[PDB]
């Protein structure tokens, strides 16, 4: 049930997961959820923040 | 150095919904507003009658 997890998440958005960028700087901020029912599946489908 | 090396090695969350039932609606409400009226208002009657008693026993 416990689990230290280690993961790597791809970048699904369309106009820059392609995207060949040139030289220079650039802010890169994203934002990951912690909500346990969106982020994890489970067989039954269950509640998981009860 | 060898032998078992060969494999590996908070706060609040504050939740809110918990272990209650289901919930459920409906729209056909509130009379009740009236019947305070019309309570305080037979309570009245009520007076204005022993009043009537008395006002012709004094008579």
């Amino acid at each position: 049930r416990y689990v230290p997890f280690h993961i790597q998440v791809p970048q699904k958005f369309f106009a820059i997961k392609n995207l060949l960028l040139l030289p220079g700087s650039y802010t890169y901020e994203w934002n990951f959820r912690k909500d346990v029912n969106m982020i994890l599946q489970s067989s039954l489908g269950n509640d998981l923040r009860v | 150095a060898a032998a078992a090396m060969t494999a590996t090695r908070m706060p609040s969350s504050g939740s809110s919904p918990s272990v209650p039932s289901s919930i459920i609606a409906e729209e056909k409400l509130l009379a009740l507003l009236a019947e305070l009226e019309a309570l305080s208002r037979q309570l009245a009657a009520l007076t204005q009658q022993v009043s009537e008693l008395r006002e012709q026993q004094q008579q």
